[PDB]
């Protein structure tokens, strides 16, 4: 996250921290995600596409730090790693950039709500907030696009939803943004998602509850003029989510 | 790369 402020998991308790085991045993951070029900975390396909073995991944909930333990955190294996079969990448765009992780503890449990762990609501089919609405994004991604380290403490910031008309201008992104994506940015371009924030939530208030409106996907640079963050538009993927979350 |  570029700009914004440090926070703790209590302010974004649906945030999931996803790591991969490396052959030979080092473990490194992969991507963020969001807890949408006790057994299910939603994230971005592109995070996993290079390494689709569920076995290599570890998911933490209730975790406020990147490389040290938080009191109340919970560790899960990935029972099911579900990537979107129609994922593709064009020159800029990532299409159908959405993934599901079924989680369970070694003990066989799913997540249990606490001070530091809560689910986030899904929006109703095609129900988004109005353009110009302020939303929040969260992650362990870079604080500057040129950095080589990630911050050790969770960050978050506020961005505003941009109209498709605006985001599709040729000096922004043109046709690379489809109706299955949402753009969001700071009006003065001073804060943004960045590398390492993928899979993380874009959260907006909708019908009086915090709702998962988007998933951090892609963009040109970080916090550059006329280059907003692009997010997978969750409200257009409900059937996919429902189908892949059924028994 | 544009990928997040």
């Amino acid at each position: 996250i570029i700009g914004g402020e440090f926070t703790t998991i209590e302010n974004q308790p649906w945030f999931a921290a996803i790591y991969r085991r490396h052959r030979g045993g080092s473990v490194t951070y992969v991507c963020g995600g969001s807890l949408i029900s006790p057994c299910w975390v939603i994230s971005a396909t592109h995070c996993f596409i290079d390494y689709p073995k569920k076995e290599d991944y570890i998911v933490y909930l209730g975790r406020s730090r990147l490389n040290s333990n938080t009191q109340g955190e919970m560790k899960f294996e990935v029972e099911n790693l579900i990537l979107h079969k129609d994922y593709s990448a064009d020159t800029l765009a990532h299409h159908n950039d959405i993934a599901l992780l079924k989680i369970r503890s070694k003990e066989g449990r799913c997540a249990q709500p606490s001070r530091t762990i809560q689910t986030i609501a899904l929006p109703s089919m095609y129900n988004d907030p109005q353009f110009g609405t302020s939303c929040e994004i969260t992650g362990f991604g870079k604080e500057q696009s040129t950095d080589y380290l990630y911050p050790e403490q969770l960050k978050m910031t506020v961005v505003k939803l941009i109209s498709h008309r605006e985001c599709q201008q040729p000096h922004y992104y043109g046709s690379e943004v489809t109706t299955k994506m949402l753009c969001a940015a700071d009006p003065q371009w001073k804060t943004d998602s960045c590398q390492g924030d993928s899979g993380g939530p874009l959260v907006c208030s909708l019908q009086g509850r915090m709702t998962l409106t988007g998933i951090v996907s892609w963009g040109r640079g970080c916090a550059l003029k006329d280059k907003p963050g692009v997010y997978t538009r969750v409200s257009h993927f409900l059937p996919w989510i429902r189908s892949h979350t059924k028994e | 790369c544009s990928a997040f």
